[PDB]
């Protein structure tokens, strides 16, 4: 999971 | 927004759509390319091809279970492009590049047309 | 094999599938979550959820046009997860995390359940 | 395009  | 994003989600979705295609699950159309038939999901074909997007948004063609392609379309070129639609991987070879590019032009798959043009240019 | 791969292909496919959902094109099921209804594509739901994969491979349920979820399922939690299925982006907030995790557990979306567990653990 |  990432900060887009 | 303040959303978080799962990097592998789109790839995982496409992998499962290809697994459903391989097992012939919820396929809703057969693409006829001369003597050859290819089962697929209309939504995936539309998501990958300008030609299929136009066909399946048509108020009569959206309901057809069989679509016949132009007789000049090569079945192997179509097969390679259908595999690309469901995997992101394109089996581009010296022996098939001309058929793949012509099929990609007909199907309106601009990124494929672009890499075929570049690979051909390098060999000239 | 000796295939070449188009990096953005899976993301571009998912973007177009979400555009078809937004325009209600070739959606083939309505998911009922108490008073709320959500239109979707069975193939995308199966590709994202262990629960929908089981439902739509069932020889009778595969043909249903309406699926009713358990009355304990929160419509907002479902909406957030349906948006995630079609975009890879999860709108996870302090005010919805409990409903999102419970809905993801029911839908069998293990990566979502995992990030919810981790976000909750950090706040304890 | 890349070599996967
Ligand atoms: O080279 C390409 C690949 C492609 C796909 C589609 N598909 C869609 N485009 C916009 N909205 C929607 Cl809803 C879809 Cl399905 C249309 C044109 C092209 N051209
Ligand atoms: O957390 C998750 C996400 C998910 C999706 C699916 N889907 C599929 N899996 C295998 N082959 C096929 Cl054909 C599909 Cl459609 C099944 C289980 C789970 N669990
Ligand atoms: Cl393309
Ligand atoms: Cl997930």
């Amino acid at each position: 999971w990432v900060i887009p | 927004d303040s959303c978080i994003q799962f990097t592998r989600h789109a790839s995982d979705v496409l992998l499962n759509l290809n697994r459903l295609r391989s097992r012939d699950i919820l396929t809703d159309v057969v693409i006829v390319v001369s003597r050859e038939q290819f089962r697929a999901h209309k939504t995936v074909l539309m998501a990958c091809s300008g030609l299929f997007y136009s066909i399946f948004t048509d108020q009569l063609k959206c309901n057809l279970s069989v679509i016949n392609l132009d007789p000049e379309i090569n079945p192997e070129g179509f097969c390679i492009l259908l595999d690309f639609m469901y995997t992101s991987r394109l089996n581009l070879r010296e022996g098939n590049i001309m058929a793949v590019m012509a099929t990609a032009m007909y199907l309106q798959m601009e990124h494929v047309v672009d890499t075929c043009r570049k690979f051909i240019k390098a060999s000239e």
